[PDB]
């Protein structure tokens, strides 16, 4: 603003030739001075907005894309598999049968050997054992102390011996699956564990005592050993008693065996009879044992009367046999058969002789040089 | 490269002469074998852009490019005269010896001027301009115009010789004139360079052509009243 | 009749292979080596094939010292001896023997087909004529096996395999014996079991014809005659010899299972006078052809569906006893 | 003193930098406004005159010259030659004798004149002039006042006047060569400057009056002409008488003039003797005026005695002439003359005659025809 | 006598020319100019030479226009017609007259000889025949110029000439005037006036020989008869008639100037019956030959010694009364 404001003063001075400048230029600035002025503007401005439009272009490109998607869903495990894989043999230890050669002492009071046996009458592998052979057995049961808390037996265990209880109390546990039920208890009475005589299988419940006790135990190879050698002794026997008779000499091994394996024994005490007299003869017996007396009351001999009393045919002994008769005819005895003394008889039936070996009278053809021999003894005198 | 000619813009203020011409003279009173490095009289200017012209076609060429600044020249003054106030001494590295142009807005319009000049030459096909930076200065000495002066041990303008100068305002120049001279013709009879052509920037120079008439001058009184308060 | 002819000759060429067992016959390096399906819980059992004639056999790997433990020891030394002296047609077969230091490897013929306890629990029980027809097979390998006095002792469906033509084979000889008189091992299936031989009253041949009579009922039925949760149970009613009989069972078969399943030795069927004849005759099995089934003519009811590298010792070990073989 | 206006605001403007330009302005200018104190001057006379125009351009030129010079001692070198020494010719004014046509009146008392003829009586012009010359030569005398301290002449001044002495005193003064001496008074008495009246010369002394005084004063020119004047008339009147002299008419022109030049006049009382009888005859007469009576005693008439009284011969008058016979005779004279009346007559000396003009008797014959009648008239009857 | 044969044709001469005065005769071109000796304290005289005859004369200028003044104008305007009218050997001779503008110039003789004057004054006094000498010149020279009725009335040593043949040369006519009758002015020179011109009692040719008295003595005596300091006294003097003569004068001297110093008319020598041959039959001039004195042909007794360019005014001036000339 210097500049111009000096000029406006200085243009005047130029125009007016005036002869103070200093008194002019105090009129003209103070008539300038005043700065008064007419017209003012002050303004506020709306936004403006100015529109263009703008040029084109051109993008060219071409893209292939290429994919493949697959998905699975997946289910619940049931059903379960449902199938069973296998079932098993069993098998004992074997055992020379034949007896080696003579080569357990377990003692036991009168009232404990006859509990042992009460307790023993319905187990099957004791329940029809002859006298001797359960004596044997009983014999060879070892005693076995426990004291309470004690497991006689493990579920699962091995299995060796079978127990009979003596004294004591004890209660039986049985596991299904995740669970292990008290299922019952001994109060000293019970047995358990028949089937370890049988062969070596698993334990299936545990038996635990709940007080100091005892215990009757049987080994299974001390068991078995003392039966099959007994059995094996009984029909090495048996067979003897068999071939001596010459009625069956024509008989092959195999067909003696066949009634060693059926053959009956009975025990006669001294008087009593054997055979009656009229009633059916339905098998023979072999004397292993005593004597017999055959007897005939002389009536049947010739038209109604007579004798009607007792008397004696035959007498037979050890290795001899009566009632033959009943192998080659089907008529009522002859006569009556009494135990002379104490006697034991092997009994065989004459239906399952013959169902076994056919009839009788065949087996005393096969050997012809000797049929006519077997055949007067029969049916002979004598 | 090595330029034969250039764009003058000459010195007509005869006080900016003639305060340089006592410079010159006081300086030779100091020491007289100073003779032949002072330039001489009536050629004093200021350069605004040197360039080749190497035959009769480029010469004229030339003259075309200068005519053809004219109206350039009168857009860049936008209706405002240029004026080139001279105010002191300087020196090129001591070999050369200058009254300066005096700092102000009058700088950058003339280094405008400069650079139109340039372009519009060298769009007529003529090597002009130089890669340096526009430094416009009025030459008053130089010491290879006189080559005894090393051969007898003046080897630098002694800056005490022009002491007295130091801040003397020569004067101002209005541009006006501008000539395309050649640097190696024989100098015109009144001392300045051989002129091939010549244009005048001024109408001559008013934004209107009637008088104000004087109006102006008040401008012209103002703001030299303002420039010598400073 | 041919039964007699074909039994003499049987026998002849049994006693003569018994008394002289071809030992160590074929070369481990004529067999090469397949699948490998013999585990299960005991032996090392693996598929093989031929060299020259390129066949399929069964091999047994019974290693020599693996021997010694277990049950026994010569319920198999004998078992080998057995299978390499018999020959017939529902018999499996003993193909080719070997051992050292190995030592004994049994090469038995291979039936690709399956087996008997799997297909009758799948489809529950076989229809009568079906039945009768793989029992038919039985009696047959029975009566051949008791006339050179060798009781099998272990029948039982899981014993049996269904070959490719649809009839029986044989298989499993632990329990095999050769008596002549009584034996006395408590051995076989609990199922399957003669009272007999739960009792130990000594038998023979017996037991192989009421196995019979356990095995033609389970085929009929589905489930074996004394069947029961217990084994003790099993047993118990086995040695009572009561049996019930599905509403289905003809009149025939309850007759002859009545006769097989005979606690009373003087009663069953097989040890009586006529033998094995008690049986082919039964009206049960009156529609039956016997050589027609011997020479495998009939037409079977049902055709069946069709690891690791062991070496050596460079020594051979319990070869000092396991000579023979 | 714009541009010095304006960068005295701007310099301010900088320094104090005002935001208001305007405000700055009107204080600044106000306050530069008084501005004292503008200018100091002295006023003084110039003083103003009038003078030449002041400046030419100056001419530049060459020249030489050459001298003599003469060097002197200085004296008044007032007594020069003088050489003669020569004496020098003198000269009255010149004047008609003759009297020209009767064509100077100053009163003076009887005692006065008769002073004035008293004065006169020694000078030499005036000593022997006759009663009426010096008549009206004191008639024509001037009167001259005089008062103290004046100079009646002066020393070398030209003369023109005689003067007597009236009344007053009068110092003499006579300068000789460089020397002045009073030399002598006059003390109301004395005269001086006689030589005036006979040509004009230089005054011989000064007089000066030291009193109030007076004197007679005579101018040359004046006293001249009435002499000549006078004396030309008396010649004129002699000439006459002795023309009319008959015994004279042969004379020439030029002798009758001689006579005139020295014959006599005398006055005779009446009754008074002119010639006596018996004395020398010397002279003759010529009456001018009067009668002469001539008496004879006649006793010369015979030889001793006689009349002895006094007888008349003759009686002349104006005209006539008497005693002629001395001119020619020498005897003693005949008769004796008486004046009758107042006479006046012209007297000649014969001897003087005869020394001027020879013998009285050669004149009466130069005219031989009148020489008888001459003779008869001197010796003749009457 | 010739003498009255000389004046009588003395007379005729002089009558022509007094009524006839040769008036401007030669002229101022003839004439050019030497040296200038004319100053003094009136009149201008310079010599002069002539042309074809080449002789010298004294040519008095005298201004037309310078006359007027002074004391008269006709005491000229005479003297120039009687110098021109007389001839006598012992009178100065007026030569040539001419005048115009200039007017009145007299072309006077010229004698290169000394004054008479310097001579007596040096010498002091002539011896009384030398005396005579001059004398006897004089007394003939106023016989002539009587004869004439013409009075020199200035006689005197100055106004007198030696020439160079030692006979006297009368100059100086300033006084001379032709006088039949009686004259009355008073004029001369002191020492030389008679009384009847002091006196004014009128005179004519008596005071020339009064003249010649005083002129004659003062030769013989060195000094003049009536001498004094006061003008005064001489004329008283002159008027006493008393003389002293020196005491070596001669008797016939002091005789004759008793008689030529008359104051007494009627006794003075030249004015009585005889005139001048009373002075010419005096005893003092009995030696003396008049004729020969006349022809100058008598020994002399002494032989004497031997600037500026004015122009006229191209006009005539005071011609206008100065005609007669």
């Amino acid at each position: 603003g210097l500049t111009e404001l000096l000029q406006g003063y200085t243009v005047e001075v130029l125009r007016q030739q005036p002869p103070d400048l200093v008194d002019f230029a105090v009129e003209y600035f103070t008539r300038l001075r005043e700065a008064r002025r007419q017209e003012s503007d002050t303004f506020i401005v709306s936004p403006t907005t100015f529109h263009t439009q703008e040029s084109s272009a051109v993008p060219v490109i071409e893209e292939d894309g290429e994919s493949d998607s697959d998905s699975e869903d997946a289910d619940l495990e049931v059903p379960v598999p449902s199938k069973f894989t296998r079932r098993v043999s069993v098998c004992a230890e074997t055992f020379n049968p034949d007896e080696e050669e003579e080569d357990v002492v377990h003692p036991k009071t009168d009232e404990q050997r006859c509990r042992l046996q009460e307790a023993c009458k319905d187990i099957l592998l004791f329940k029809n054992l002859d006298q001797e052979q359960l004596s044997q057995v009983l014999d060879a049961m070892f005693e076995k102390i426990v004291k309470t808390d004690e497991h006689v037996i493990d579920q699962g265990d091995d299995g060796d011996n079978f127990y009979v209880i003596e004294r004591g109390t004890y209660d039986i546990l049985v596991t299904k699956d995740n669970q292990t039920r008290s299922v019952g208890q001994y109060d000293n009475r019970g047995s358990f564990g028949e089937l370890a005589l049988m062969y070596n299988t698993p334990r299936a419940a545990t038996i635990i005592a709940t007080s100091e006790g005892s215990l009757w135990g049987l080994d299974r190879v001390t068991f078995r050993r003392i039966i099959v050698k007994n059995n094996a002794k009984k029909r090495k026997m048996f067979e003897s008693f068999i071939e001596s008779v010459p009625l069956f000499k024509s008989l092959e091994m195999s067909e003696r065996m066949k009634i060693v394996d059926v053959i009956g024994e009975k025990i006669y005490k001294d008087g009593e009879r054997i055979i009656a007299q009229g009633e059916k003869a339905d098998s023979f017996y072999i004397i292993e044992s005593g004597e017999v007396s055959i007897l005939i009351r002389s009536k049947t001999k010739s038209n109604k009367n007579g004798g009607n009393q007792e008397v004696e045919i035959a007498h037979c002994h050890k290795g001899q046999y009566f009632g033959e008769l009943a192998l080659v005819t089907n008529k009522p005895r002859a006569a009556s058969a009494y135990a002379v003394g104490d006697v034991k008889c092997l009994v065989m039936d004459v239906q399952a002789f013959e169902r076994l070996l056919g009839p009788c009278m065949d087996i005393m053809k096969r050997n012809i040089s000797h049929y006519e021999e077997q055949l007067v003894k029969m049916f002979g005198s004598n | 490269y090595q330029p034969n000619y250039f764009l003058s813009i000459p010195i007509t203020n005869k006080k900016i002469t003639a305060g340089i011409k006592v410079l010159q003279n006081s300086i030779l009173r100091q020491d007289n074998r100073l003779t032949k490095a002072m330039v001489g009289d009536g050629s004093f200017h200021i350069t605004l852009l040197v360039m080749q012209l190497l035959n009769e076609d480029e010469v004229n060429i030339g003259t075309d490019a200068l005519l053809e600044l004219k109206p350039f020249v009168e857009e860049i003054l936008e209706g405002k005269h240029l004026t080139l106030p001279f105010h002191g001494i300087g020196t090129f590295q001591g070999q050369v010896g200058f009254v300066k142009l005096a700092d102000g807005d009058h700088v950058s319009a003339l280094l405008e001027i400069a650079e139109t000049a340039k372009r519009t030459f060298q769009e007529k096909g003529i090597l002009a301009g130089e890669s340096r930076t526009f430094k416009p200065h009025l030459t008053f000495m130089k010491l290879s115009k006189a080559p005894m002066l090393w051969k007898k041990g003046v080897r630098k303008i002694e800056p005490g010789l022009y002491e007295q100068f130091i801040d003397h305002r020569f004067g101002e120049e209005i541009l006006y004139q501008i000539d395309l001279c050649s640097m190696l013709k024989k100098k015109q009879s009144n001392g300045y360079y051989h002129c091939e052509s010549s244009i005048v920037i001024g109408e001559k120079d008013r934004k209107e052509p009637e008088d104000a008439e004087l109006v102006r001058l008040s401008k012209r009184l103002v703001e030299n009243a303002v420039l010598k308060a400073v | 009749e041919s039964v007699k002819e074909f039994l003499a000759k049987a026998k002849e060429d049994f006693l003569k292979k018994w008394e002289t067992p071809s030992q160590n016959t074929a070369q481990l390096d004529q067999f090469d080596r397949i699948k490998t399906l013999g585990t299960g819980s005991f032996g090392r059992v693996m598929l093989v094939k031929h060299k020259e004639s390129g066949n399929h056999y069964a091999m047994k790997i019974l290693d020599k010292q693996k021997v010694v433990k277990l049950k026994q020891i010569e319920h198999t030394l004998n078992e080998k001896r057995i299978l390499q002296a018999v020959n017939f047609p529902f018999l499996v077969k003993l193909e080719f023997s070997f051992k050292d230091n190995s030592n004994l490897y049994m090469v038995m013929e291979y039936v690709a087909g399956g087996e008997m306890f799997s297909h009758l629990r799948r489809i529950g029980r076989f229809s009568e004529p079906h039945a009768r027809f793989y029992a038919a097979q039985i009696v047959l390998t029975f009566e051949y096996l008791h006339s050179l006095d060798l009781i099998y002792r272990d029948l039982k469906p899981e014993n049996l395999l269904i070959d490719q033509q649809g009839y029986i084979q044989v298989t499993d000889f632990g329990f095999a014996k050769r008596v002549k008189g009584r034996t006395w091992t408590l051995c076989g299936t609990p199922e399957y079991l003669a009272p007999e031989i739960i009792l130990s009253k000594g038998y023979n041949k017996a037991v192989d014809w009421w196995a019979l009579g356990v095995l033609i009922y389970e085929m009929a039925a589905g489930y074996p005659p004394f069947f029961a949760d217990q084994p003790i149970q099993i047993y118990e009613k086995i040695v009572s010899g009561k049996v019930r009989f599905p509403s289905h069972f003809s009149s025939d078969l309850k007759d002859l299972l009545r006769n097989l399943l005979q606690v009373d030795l003087t009663k069953r069927f097989g040890n009586l006078k006529n033998g094995v004849n008690d049986i082919k005759n039964h009206k049960w099995f009156a529609t039956t052809d016997w050589i027609a089934i011997y020479q495998r003519k009939v037409e079977a009811p049902f055709i069946p569906k069709f690891e690791e590298e062991i070496r050596v010792s460079i020594n051979e070990k319990c070869g000092k006893e396991f000579t023979e073989f």
